[PDB]
């Protein structure tokens, strides 16, 4: 077909997006001080989280969808599975951690900055790659997540992923289902708040354009995040519960989509003045 | 050196009129908002108009509302404060201070003597 | 080497001492909440701080530190020490209400409080707004030899707001005189338009209810909207 | 008022006192300025940047 | 009548001074310096970044041996450091949390320090006993105090915001003599090298010349617009220039008793915070609020460098005395050393 070439160019501008993005976000943070905040140290987590998900993990499995077969070997490609789960668990942790940081801010302000330190801060990112690891590499190094399943495994170059129910349900709750409800309370209370302020502003200020500008950024944080993985982590749960309910291309796509979140999180994250004038800093 | 000199007033019927005028020199005129504070005579000073860079932005006390124009020339290093209809609570002596920052809109003046950037003073006094 | 080795160890533990004492005192001292008094002269100031040096006072509400500073032992001539407080989260402007006769040191704070807010160093600095000695301007309104409209004209043009909520036993004049002066602080306030940095306006010491508490809600409101604002929020 | 003037007359014992010095010419005293600049220039890290080897701070 | 007369003899005999200092205008520097061959871009890079404060740092001062240095900052915390190893030799905890200035002893005893509290404490660090107790507190000023500096271990000179300046003496605690006939706020001074006299910057934008010994002015100086931040001596004594918030550098001689030269750019709108010459006395270094450090030569005016770095104003700066390097503080808590 002409198929090739269409979804190569594709292929290669979101890996070129993703990668570019993030170095550019990082090296902004190694090279300026200024930008060494404690919200800024999540950033960093999340900007590496989405490195690695550029880096390896979107052009092997380009490679694989373009070639349709693996040369590179079995081990390596369980590996590429786990680097792959460890990257998106990691990446959709970190969100939910930064909404739990603004919850933190905005309804207790006192207590924010006492509390979150820069050893608290290193605490809670290690933490959070400890968790991704302990639900990801885990399971597959000891195989855990087990007719087609014993065929797939042992036959070489057969790269499916076949996951067994006990997995796959609590492999998605794990990394997507409990950091969607954590952000969907926590930026619902914090918008609540915002209101109240704008309210109360309004009665002091005698002199709907600001439930817009309050509704709109609420609205793109939580889009992006919603649908990219959104249709993915429900397919799943659809194809625990019944078979050939989803074909096999619809999956990988839906995959593919996801991945994209990652390239969108530096512009959804990285729209402080601050930022801005790092940014052009360093691109002149 | 700096000095800002007062010139004109004198006594002078109410419901008259009188031009104040003020020779500034020694620094670069046109960047510094100037403005005219008085003394009463036995009471406290208080702040009367204010003139910014460009001769724009203009404010008054509201005791003295439209009636006094204030008018800088930035070409010879000049400033005027024109005085309509007096008053009989305008007797005071009249002032010109600057302000002593460059390129702003705040101003710490009114805060009383041993301050340079103030002159010396002219005489408004209301007839019998 | 043999002994300059020595002198790398002991230095080494001092600076030990030192950060881990630096570290207990960043906990304390960042959670620690700064404030200035400050007034403009016959302003009641004395009696909040009656609610180190005689100028600061340290009080605790609700276990939130609140660290006041009053500036009332140096001379009038500001501009050099004030930016020394660019730190401070809210500054304290307490003015009377019935000196607008006499002199017009009402007009006086107001142009003070202009310059602080237009001021480039304190551009991120809140001021908590407390209007005094109700009471007297009641008295002083209300006995009519002092007239606001001679030092405000365009008082005759402003009536009361559609926000109005009046006490009894008061007259609509002196609500009206009250929420003008409020006004004349908040359009000021207003001018500017970034919203970096706000006006809240109370009123005050005609009952002699803790003021403090007031304080306490604004000061969590400043930092709120702080956050709020920066997280493109509002 | 009365108070002032005990300050101008203190105002004019001050400048009548400095009233009365020696002034050099400025391009004698300007001269000094450059001699000084020439003689000690060779000592001058800021001016010749230091040779790292040398250099206490690296 | 009398008020008009003496002013009018006093404006006079003003006159007479202003027309006499232009008579001895025969040349200026800047036609006679055409010769001296330029500095050329020669810049500086950041060697050590000093990391401790909380919060905005205020002060700092060079110690005698070039090695160590003191650094007060707004939350009363008082850092000795070491230049080369960037350790922390002492924190003393302050009483006052605000400090506007700081100063060190010549042969390393005392370090002072003063601000808003009104009261320049002294405090040793000699103390076999252990670690640092407030030594002596010298309080005779009615407003804060902007700045001061050791003449030696036994008597202190100090600046301030009651219009004066006072020499003290650490012993008996009290004034040695009292210097009055500043206008304004008193911001900074600076000694000279053999001490026998010193200058002092004030907020009538006029520098006045004092004798420490007797406790006369010989000289007022006004050439600047607006408040004078800094001043700082030269290496031999014969000149001094003084950063103002007319965003101008100016130099001015003693024997010739008025301003020879300004350093200003139109690209310029904020006030000079802080100045100093090197060892050689060839460059001018001076911060300003535009977060750079614009490096002067003092003979051709031209800059020859620029120091980037800090976030916000740069509040201090001092030079070895050796003249090794460069340190300059900001309100972002950092200090970074130079060279
Ligand atoms: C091996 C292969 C073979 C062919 C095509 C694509 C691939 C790539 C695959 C599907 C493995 N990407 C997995 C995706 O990144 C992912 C990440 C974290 C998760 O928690 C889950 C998850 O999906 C499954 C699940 O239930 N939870």
């Amino acid at each position: 077909e002409v198929w090739v070439v269409g979804m190569g160019i594709v292929m290669s501008l979101i890996v070129l997006a993703i990668v570019f993005g993030n170095v550019l976000v990082i090296t902004a943070i190694a090279k300026f001080e200024r930008l060494q905040t404690v919200t800024n140290y999540f950033i960093t987590s999340l900007a590496c989280a989405d490195l690695v998900m550029g880096l390896a993990v979107v052009p092997f499995g380009a490679a694989h969808i373009l070639t349709k077969t693996w040369t590179f070997g079995n081990f390596w490609c369980e590996f590429w599975t786990s680097i792959d789960v460890l990257c998106v668990t990691a990446s959709i942790e970190t969100l939910c951690v930064i909404a739990v940081d603004r919850y933190f801010a905005i309804t207790s302000p006192f207590k924010y900055q006492s509390l979150l330190t820069k050893n608290k801060a290193r605490v809670i990112i290690l933490m959070v790659w400890i968790v991704s690891g302990l639900t990801s590499f885990l399971p597959i190094q000891m195989h855990w997540y087990r007719q087609e399943a014993i065929n797939c495994y042992a036959e070489e170059t057969c790269c499916d992923f076949f996951t067994n129910q006990a997995y796959a349900i609590a492999s998605s709750i794990v990394s997507f289902y409990v950091p969607l409800v954590i952000m969907v309370f926590v930026y619902s209370r914090v918008f609540q708040e915002a209101k109240r302020q704008l309210q109360k502003i309004d009665k002091s200020e005698g002199r709907c354009l600001k439930e817009h500008k309050a509704l709109k950024t609420l609205g793109i944080i939580m889009g992006t995040f919603t649908l990219c993985w959104l249709p993915f982590f429900i397919v799943n749960i659809v194809h625990v519960i019944q078979d050939n309910l989803i074909r096999k291309e619809v999956y990988i796509l839906l995959n593919w989509i996801g991945y994209v979140n990652s390239g969108f999180n530096p512009l959804i994250y990285c729209r402080s003045p601050d930022f801005r004038i790092a940014f052009q800093e360093l691109l002149c | 050196q700096v000095q800002l000199q007062e010139s004109g007033g004198g006594l002078v019927q109410p419901g008259g009129s009188l031009r104040l005028s003020c020779a500034a020199s020694g620094f670069t005129f046109s960047n510094y908002k100037m403005n005219w504070v008085r003394q009463a005579p036995g009471k406290g000073l208080e702040w009367v108009s204010d003139i910014s860079q460009s001769g724009a932005s203009i404010s008054y006390t509201g005791s003295v509302k439209g009636r006094f124009t204030i008018s800088r020339d930035n070409a010879k290093n000049t400033l005027y404060l024109q005085m309509n209809s007096l008053k009989p609570e305008d007797t005071a002596v009249y002032y010109c201070a600057r302000c002593p920052a460059p390129f702003t809109r705040d101003c710490f003046d009114v805060t009383s003597t041993t301050y340079a950037y103030r002159g010396q003073g002219t005489q408004v006094t209301v007839s019998s | 080497t043999e002994d300059q080795r020595n002198e790398e160890k002991a230095q080494r533990e001092a600076n030990k001492k030192i950060e881990k004492q630096l570290q207990k005192d960043k906990q304390v001292y960042r959670a620690t909440h700064r404030l200035l008094l400050l007034g403009a002269g016959e302003s009641g100031k004395s009696t909040i701080v009656k609610q180190s040096g005689i100028f600061e006072t340290k009080f605790q509400v609700d276990k939130v530190n609140f660290h006041m500073f009053d500036v009332g032992g140096q001379r009038d001539e500001r501009r050099k020490w004030i930016q020394c407080f660019n730190d401070v989260t809210a500054i304290i402007f307490v003015v009377a209400s019935s000196s607008y006769n006499m002199t017009n040191r009402l007009q006086e704070a107001l142009n003070l409080f202009k310059s602080i807010w237009n001021n480039r160093w304190l551009r991120t600095i809140s001021v908590i707004l407390f209007l005094n000695k109700q009471d007297l301007l009641a008295e002083k309104v209300l006995a009519g030899k002092s007239k606001i409209e001679d030092y405000f004209p365009e008082f005759a043009r402003y009536t009361t707001p559609e926000d109005a909520t009046p006490e009894p036993g008061e007259d609509p004049r002196v609500t009206r005189a009250k929420y003008f002066i409020r006004d004349e602080f908040l359009r000021i306030s207003t001018a500017s338009g970034d919203g970096r940095h706000y006006c809240y306006p109370h009123f005050t010491c005609a009952v002699d209810t803790e003021n403090i508490r007031r304080v306490f809600n604004d000061c969590r409101d400043i930092i709120q909207r702080m956050h709020l604002r920066q997280y493109e929020l509002l | 008022n009365t108070a002032s003037i005990a300050q101008a007359r203190k105002l004019v014992e001050q400048l009548k006192m400095e009233a009365n010095i020696d002034r050099i010419k400025v391009s004698k005293a300007a001269a000094d300025l450059m001699a000084y600049c020439e003689a000690h220039a060779k000592e001058d890290p800021l001016l010749t940047p230091v040779p790292a080897s040398e250099n206490p701070f690296r | 009548s009398e008020l008009d007369q003496l002013r009018q003899e006093a404006e006079q005999l003003k006159n007479q001074i202003r027309d006499a200092r232009k008579a001895c205008a025969d040349a200026t520097l800047s036609q006679i310096t055409n010769n001296i061959d330029p500095v050329g871009r020669i810049q500086m890079r950041t060697r050590r970044t000093l990391r401790g404060h909380l919060a905005k740092i205020y002060a700092m001062h060079w110690g005698t041996d070039s090695r160590l240095l003191v650094s007060a900052s707004q939350d009363g915390k008082l850092i000795i450091w070491d230049s080369y190893t960037t350790n922390k030799v002492h924190a003393i905890p302050l009483r006052s949390s605000w400090v506007m200035t700081c100063a060190y002893a010549p042969s390393g005893n005392y370090v002072a320090c003063g601000g808003l509290d009104n009261i320049c404490s002294i405090y040793n660090l000699k103390t076999r006993e252990g670690n640092v107790r407030v030594s002596r507190e010298l309080a005779g000023h009615t407003g804060y105090l902007s700045c001061c500096r050791f003449l030696d271990d036994n008597q202190i000179v100090t600046s301030s915001g009651d219009t004066t300046c006072a020499l003290w003496d650490i012993e008996t605690g009290q004034q040695t003599t009292t210097f009055t006939g500043h206008t304004g706020d008193v911001m900074s001074l600076s000694l000279a090298p053999d001490t026998r006299l010193f200058v002092s910057g004030a907020c009538d934008a006029s520098a006045k010349l004092w004798d420490v010994r007797e406790g006369m002015c010989r000289q007022t100086f006004t050439g600047h617009e607006s408040d004078i931040n800094a001043i700082c001596f030269f290496p031999n004594g014969n000149a001094f220039a003084t950063g103002s918030d007319d965003a101008t550098c100016r130099l001015f001689d003693l024997r010739a008793d008025q301003e020879l030269m300004t350093y200003s750019h139109d690209n310029i709108i904020c006030g000079i915070t802080s100045v100093s010459f090197s060892k050689s006395g060839r460059l001018l270094l001076a911060g300003y609020d535009d977060f750079n450090c614009n490096v002067w030569d003092a003979l051709k005016a031209d800059r020859a460098g620029v120091l980037a770095g800090h976030d916000n104003r740069v509040s201090c700066l001092g030079v070895t005395d050796d003249g090794m390097a460069v340190a300059t503080g900001s309100w972002d808590s950092f200090l970074k050393i130079w060279n």
